[PDB]
């Protein structure tokens, strides 16, 4: 499935594989450029969908 | 970093 990570530089939420999210804990610095998905891999790129749409996809 | 995932 997908998980979502917040960029520590611009605070947009980025879709990442759920098989990797466990390695990103709250001490870790993660930014857009670290994203392997190059549709959404610098801080200028708009967020993929709204926060409420993300939470709906996650069922939270 | 903050993350969100399915519960
Ligand atoms: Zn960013």
């Amino acid at each position: 499935e997908s998980a979502w990570v917040r960029c520590d530089d611009c605070f947009k939420w980025r879709r990442i594989p759920a098989s990797v999210v466990g390695s990103i804990d709250e001490s870790s610095r993660w930014i857009c450029m670290n994203n392997s998905d190059k549709r959404f891999a610098d801080c200028s790129k708009s967020q993929e969908m709204s926060n409420e749409e993300i939470n709906a996809e996650l069922g939270i | 970093a903050r993350t969100k995932q399915t519960a």
